[PDB]
């Protein structure tokens, strides 16, 4: 108080030196169950893939992916994400995602990248140069080599693939001059090619299965999102929440107001939220702010002593000598009496605080004035036999200071 | 053969709850004394479009919708069916997929906000017939897709009001419970404004 | 309760703690109204027991025991008939609670009821009650056995008078208007300050959270500023309206500060001051965010013509009235307090005599009876 | 930065002379009634109750102060009270008198 | 009268319903005022030819 009344010596009386808010503990939040979750599983986990030229595509949409369950796995050979960032798209979501699909070997895996050639990377599957998205891959010798799968790569094409384009024709390549007639001869092949998956082949030689997601983010609306963490709630205590995307600060109780079926968080009045439904346990709570006032010191004066008696407006103090709880707030450190006294230091809800004998500040609901019962009666009179003239003082003022500010000089100088 | 739109027609407009207030509201509706084109076909979406069917035998099925119908573009084909509803964005009736949901007076209220497509559906005890009596109903069970496209077709598969949602303001009285027990239209008077 | 904010708003200035202060200035401002408004009694006055104010019936107005709120029926009736901790705002509780404020008036009722006035002028000195109400009629000029005669009758009236002001208040709707003004007025200013929240205010977005959490703080700094500026100039729209308010509600509290000396503690002879007609007493009672004068107050009727005169002339000299007015009902000239008509033979003893006949106009002879 | 400067001074001195001018108008009330004081509680003597001192007033006196004006307000206070019977009337010879 | 400043003037908030409200108090008030300070007489006198 000191501090805020820039002295030294403050006079008595009630002074609001601060505001208290109680801080928020153990910040909660909370969505709703993940029942609908995306299909990289029947993607990944595929009994049968595909062969390169005929590269299988899976549109990913209308679900949450929890892309956690592929970079969490211990069982891939390579993870090339180009342009995003797998680990951070769990908080993410994106217009369209592509989910290719086929197989191939060792030494063609690293063609399927941006800005590569090759048999595969021309002629089968063709990534663009500014590619978004993860190329996957993992050894399959185990699953595509026996000694029953027919996997096949194109051979010939008349001109480059486009990025993801996708040609499937088995029309005979005319190499030369003379022009086939569907059929196999001079200067003339089938375009496809089986691979030679061998089990004691090479590891370069034995097959890979590749997974390729394509992602694409524009100023449209989008159905892939990952998955949001969620923890339990809690009760009576001031929390920093966030229930579906609402954040806010309070104290989350029962509440006895019922929301209809589908009506999420409520507002009492002013636009401001006063009641919310969990989307987890579909049970309504109401918020309240959790405690804060203004905190203002009672002292009778520097001088007569150094004592100080706080009072923590409207807060019922369960929480932070002798604690008294008033009408008015709560009071810590001054004693409380039963007796009453004419009122020296306001502090509300009809309590006045004083400075009086040892020598400690109590709190008192205040006399109004002595009590006495004029006597009446029919034929009773009371009739003054002297008197006392008196002078008192009525102060009054009647003017201020004329102070005249110069605008200019004081705005700019 | 035209019928004016009576009081009902009105829809919750977003999810949130309001226990005994007022409130203004700032969208699409359906105008109070409109006169609706009852159909006894064809039928435009220049905008959102609250549609009224009645039928004893419950005859009318699912809603076609389409912005051209003629397989050139997407269509919205909401039908109906007695285990449950099914709406492709691709029966008897025909004319690249994108998206399918499957799922379960007689009011229906529908209309595509950038790109998302929003249903609103009331079940009424009707005691008089061939004529929508003035009151007050309305529930938001809806699906979503979003489509990015501005459909312009109806053809509905005896008789049913179709009246057009326009963009002006109304004042939604709230019920204890949460639900819109009343509404007055700002611009349709100088009282109601 | 945002860190950023919490800078850039550090760096305007001291404008809050200003804010603070004016607002805290009107906060202490109305308890010394209603202090000053009813804390005009020295000691809390008990009424007798038993209530025998000589025919007078102040059940209405004077407090029940039975009730817990400890207020007169009539303070409860227009408790009743008005119809009376979001983020930062907070409403702090009076100092003086509404039971205290009943307390107040209780005092002052029943100081006014067996003292008459001179509670107010010291110690409380107490009068039969219809020896004051002839003393309050001798205050409006009419003469005091006049009520002594009428005494029945006049309690008659009072009684009704009061019964009246029961149906006024619980059956006619809006009869607390200026009160109920006040209230919603208050109402007004704190959800339009809420709602001002909301407002854009020119930057990308209203909720500051979002502001701060989608852009780079060199940009964001902007944005944040722009909701800052508009959200100081609300508060501050708030608290000016908040400080002219208060001012005009200081007159109010003044006003009734004066009515309250003037009118309960004291018979004012200031016409039209507390209600129409001669002034008798007044009665203050507790309404929750003011207060509510009952004015009682004498109004002549059934008036009747007569012929008037300035002086009589007799024996060649002008008597003149002493305190009344010669009146004529046609033959025989009386002298009657012109309040009330009393009439009375024309003697020396109530008719002072000054100069001849001739100078005054209007004079009618007559004879002055001498005891 | 002299823009920000200008607003935030210009703000400042409009507050200011704000709350003078309400500040002017509570002094005013003031100056008005210490003028109806001195008016009728000087220049005569005032039968309003509690207008000038507690008791029945018999004068005042003005006292300059610095920015107002000090009443010594001179006031007969009864005191020394004593009970009696008391009656409205007087029956004699069949004829009420009051006093 | 330009769409363009008023969309924009929207987003201030409730500053001119305050301001519009203020001022049609004053307005109400000036006519309490001459109410109050001449109607003090119930009924129309004319004083006698
Ligand atoms: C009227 O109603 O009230 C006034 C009050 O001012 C009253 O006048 C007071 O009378 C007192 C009684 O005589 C007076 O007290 C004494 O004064 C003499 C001086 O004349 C003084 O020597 C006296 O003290 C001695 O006696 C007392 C008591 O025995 C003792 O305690 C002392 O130690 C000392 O031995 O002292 C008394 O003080 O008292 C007051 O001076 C006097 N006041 C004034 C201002 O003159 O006046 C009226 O008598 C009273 N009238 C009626 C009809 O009741
Ligand atoms: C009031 O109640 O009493 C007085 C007192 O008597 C009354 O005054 C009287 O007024 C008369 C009208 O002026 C007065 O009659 C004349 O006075 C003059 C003045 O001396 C006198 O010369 C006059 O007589 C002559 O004229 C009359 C006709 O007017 C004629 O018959 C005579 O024979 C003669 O030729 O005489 C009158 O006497 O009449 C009285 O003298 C005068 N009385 C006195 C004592 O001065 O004053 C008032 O008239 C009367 N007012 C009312 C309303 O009754
Ligand atoms: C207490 C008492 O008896 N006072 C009377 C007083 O009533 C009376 O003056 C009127 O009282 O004034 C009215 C004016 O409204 C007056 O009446 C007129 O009547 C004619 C037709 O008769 C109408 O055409 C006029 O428009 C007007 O209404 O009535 C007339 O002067 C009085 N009315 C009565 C007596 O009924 C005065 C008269 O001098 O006498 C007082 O003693
Ligand atoms: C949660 C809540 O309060 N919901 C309210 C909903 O929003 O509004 C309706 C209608 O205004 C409200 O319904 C009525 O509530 C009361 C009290 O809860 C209900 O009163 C009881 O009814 C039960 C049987 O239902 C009795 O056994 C009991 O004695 C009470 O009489 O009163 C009343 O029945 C409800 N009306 C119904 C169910 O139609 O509904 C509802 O509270
Ligand atoms: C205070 O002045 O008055 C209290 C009145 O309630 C007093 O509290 C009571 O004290 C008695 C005796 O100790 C207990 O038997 C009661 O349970 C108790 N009641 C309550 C509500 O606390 O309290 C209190 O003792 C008294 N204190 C003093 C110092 O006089
Ligand atoms: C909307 C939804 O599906 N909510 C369920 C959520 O997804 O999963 C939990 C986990 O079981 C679910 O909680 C169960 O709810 C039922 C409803 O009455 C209770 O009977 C169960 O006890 C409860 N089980 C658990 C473990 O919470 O919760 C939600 O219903
Ligand atoms: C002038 C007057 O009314 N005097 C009455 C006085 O005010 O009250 C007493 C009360 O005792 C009154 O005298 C009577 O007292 C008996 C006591 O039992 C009562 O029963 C009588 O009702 C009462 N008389 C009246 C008229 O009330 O004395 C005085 O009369
Ligand atoms: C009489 C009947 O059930 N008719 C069809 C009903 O209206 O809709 C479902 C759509 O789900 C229909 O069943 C589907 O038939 C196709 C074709 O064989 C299957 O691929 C779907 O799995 C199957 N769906 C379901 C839910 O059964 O059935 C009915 O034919
Ligand atoms: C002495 C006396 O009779 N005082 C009455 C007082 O002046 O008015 C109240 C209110 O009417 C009066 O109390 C009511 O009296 C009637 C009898 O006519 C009873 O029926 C009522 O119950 C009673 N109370 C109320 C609240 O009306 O009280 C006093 O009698
Ligand atoms: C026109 C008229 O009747 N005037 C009367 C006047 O207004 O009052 C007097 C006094 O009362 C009145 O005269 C008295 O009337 C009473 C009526 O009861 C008679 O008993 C008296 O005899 C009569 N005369 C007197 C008292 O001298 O006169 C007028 O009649
Ligand atoms: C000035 C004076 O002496 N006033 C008294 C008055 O004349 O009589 C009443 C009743 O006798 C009196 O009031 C009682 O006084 C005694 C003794 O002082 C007290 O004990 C009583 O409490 C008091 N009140 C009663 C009896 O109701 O009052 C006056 O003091
Ligand atoms: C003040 O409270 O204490 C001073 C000693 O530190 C003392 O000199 C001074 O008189 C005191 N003031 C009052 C008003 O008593
Ligand atoms: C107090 O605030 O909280 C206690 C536990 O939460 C409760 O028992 C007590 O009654 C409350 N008191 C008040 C005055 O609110
Ligand atoms: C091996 C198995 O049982 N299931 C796999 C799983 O391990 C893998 O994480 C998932 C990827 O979507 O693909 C499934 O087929
Ligand atoms: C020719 C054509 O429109 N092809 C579209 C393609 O553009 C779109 O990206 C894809 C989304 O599933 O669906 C195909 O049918």
């Amino acid at each position: 108080t000191k501090c805020t009344l820039k002295s030294f010596t403050v006079e008595k009386g009630i002074y609001q030196t601060s505001n208290f808010r109680v801080q928020p503990t153990e910040s909660i939040v909370r969505f709703p169950n993940i029942t609908n979750l995306c299909p990289f599983g029947e993607v990944f986990n595929a009994t049968r893939f595909a062969s390169v030229y005929a590269w299988n595509r899976k549109r990913i949409s209308n679900c949450v992916a929890d892309y956690s369950v592929l970079y969490n796995s211990a069982s891939f050979s390579t993870f090339k994400c180009y342009g995003v960032s797998p680990t951070k798209l769990n908080d993410l979501c994106f217009t369209n995602v592509y989910a290719d699909s086929f197989v191939i070997r060792g030494d063609e895996v690293r063609q399927i990248a941006p800005g590569q050639t090759g048999k595969i990377a021309d002629y089968n599957y063709k990534l663009p140069d500014d590619f978004t998205g993860c190329v996957i891959a993992w050894n399959s010798n185990n699953l595509d080599s026996k000694v029953n799968y027919n996997y096949l790569y194109r051979l010939f094409r008349k001109s480059n693939l486009k990025p993801f384009e996708r040609d499937i024709s088995t029309e005979i390549y005319q190499a030369g001059s003379t022009p086939c007639n569907g059929v196999e001869g001079f200067n003339c092949y089938f375009p496809l090619q089986s691979y030679g998956f061998q089990p004691t082949n090479g590891v370069g030689y034995q097959p890979y299965r590749v997974v390729v997601l394509s992602f694409e983010l524009l100023h449209a609306p989008a159905t892939v999102c990952g998955p949001k963490k969620s923890t339990n709630l809690v009760k009576n205590k001031c929390v920093n929440f966030n229930f579906n995307g609402l954040t806010g600060t309070g104290v989350l109780t029962e509440s006895n107001k019922k929301f209809l079926p589908f009506q999420q968080f409520g507002r009492d009045i002013a636009d401001t939220t006063d009641a919310v439904r969990d989307p987890q346990t579909l049970e309504i709570l109401d918020i309240t702010p959790c405690s804060f006032g203004g905190v203002s010191v009672i002292t009778p004066g520097t001088n007569t002593s150094n004592q100080v008696a706080v009072l923590y407006q409207d807060v019922n103090c369960t929480e932070v000598s002798n604690v008294f709880q008033t009408r008015a707030g709560c009071l810590i450190g001054a004693e409380h009496v039963n007796n009453s006294y004419e009122c020296d230091i306001p502090i509300g809800a009809g309590i006045c605080a004083s400075y009086q004998t040892s020598q400690s500040i109590i709190a008192y609901t205040m006399s109004l004035g002595a009590e006495n019962s004029v006597a009446y009666s029919n034929n009773s009179i009371a009739i003054p036999t002297n008197f006392t003239i008196s002078v008192t003082t009525e102060i009054l003022p009647v003017s201020m200071t004329k102070t005249s500010v110069d605008c200019t000089m004081y705005i700019c100088g | 053969a035209y019928t004016n739109s009576f009081t009902r027609g009105v829809y919750y407009p977003d999810k949130v709850f309001r226990s005994s207030v007022l409130h203004s509201t700032q969208d699409l509706f359906l105008p109070f004394f409109s006169n609706v084109t009852w159909f006894h076909p064809v039928l435009p979406f220049n905008d959102g479009v609250y549609f009224a069917s009645t039928e004893k035998s419950n005859i009318i099925r699912g809603w076609i919708f389409g912005t051209t119908l003629d397989s050139k573009t997407q269509s919205l084909l909401i039908v109906n069916n007695a285990t449950n509803v099914v709406i492709k964005v691709c029966f008897r009736v025909y004319s690249n997929c994108t998206f399918e949901y499957v799922s379960q007076l007689r009011e229906f209220v529908f209309k595509n906000i950038d790109g998302y497509f929003k249903i609103y559906s009331k079940h009424t005890p009707i005691n008089l017939v061939r004529d929508l009596p003035q009151g007050f109903s309305a529930l938001e069970p809806l699906v979503d897709l979003p489509i990015g496209i501005n459909i312009t077709r109806f053809q509905t598969l005896a008789a049913y009001y179709v009246g057009y949602l326009q963009p002006r303001t109304f004042l939604l009285k709230y019920n204890e419970n949460g639900t819109i027990t009343d509404a007055v239209d700002c611009a349709l008077d100088p009282l109601s404004e | 309760d945002s860190t950023e904010c919490s800078n850039l708003l550090l760096q305007y200035g001291s404008f809050c703690t200003q804010l603070n202060r004016a607002l805290t200035g009107i906060a202490v401002e109305q308890d010394k109204n209603t202090q000053e408004v009813f804390a005009q009694v020295k000691q809390i006055y008990k009424t007798p027991p038993i209530k025998d104010f000589g025919g007078f019936n102040f059940s209405q107005i004077l407090p029940d025991p039975s009730k817990p709120s400890k207020r007169s029926f009539i303070e409860d009736l227009l408790f009743n008939k008005v119809t009376l901790k979001f983020n930062g705002l907070t409403v702090l509780p009076p100092l003086l609670t509404d039971e205290m404020i009943a307390q107040y008036t209780s005092a002052l009722l029943a100081g006014t009821i067996t003292s008459g006035w001179t509670f107010g002028a010291g110690a409380a000195l107490q009068i039969p009650f219809a020896m004051q109400m002839a003393y309050r009629f001798n205050g409006i000029g009419v003469t005091q056995n006049v009520l002594y005669e009428n005494q029945k009758l006049i309690a008659n009236q009072f009684n009704s008078a009061i019964g009246k002001i029961q149906d006024s208040l619980s059956s006619t709707a809006s009869a607390l208007g200026k009160l109920q003004d006040v209230v919603n007025q208050n109402a007004q200013a704190l959800n339009t300050l809420v709602k001002q929240l909301s407002s854009n205010f020119g930057a990308i977005s209203s909720v500051l959270n979002d502001i701060l959490s989608r852009l780079d703080p060199p940009e964001a700094e902007v944005q944040i500023d722009r909701l800052i500026t508009g959200r100081l100039q609300s508060l501050q729209t708030y608290v000016t309206q908040q400080l002219i308010r208060a001012a005009e509600i200081r007159a109010s509290a003044n006003l009734a500060a004066t009515k309250m000396s003037e009118c309960v503690l004291g018979q004012s002879k200031r016409v039209d001051f507390c209600g129409k007609g001669y002034h008798l007493m007044s009665f203050p009672q507790s309404a929750p965010h003011g207060v509510v004068f009952l004015h009682v107050t004498y109004v002549p009727a059934q008036e009747k013509n007569f012929t008037t005169a300035p002086a009589i002339c007799h024996d060649g000299k002008a008597h003149f009235p002493r305190e009344g007015v010669f009146v004529s009902n046609g033959t025989h000239w009386f002298v009657t307090q012109r309040n009330f008509y009393e009439p009375q033979i024309i003697t020396t003893d109530n008719t002072f005599v000054s100069g001849n006949c001739d100078v005054v106009i209007g004079i009618v002879n007559n004879t002055v009876y001498d005891p």
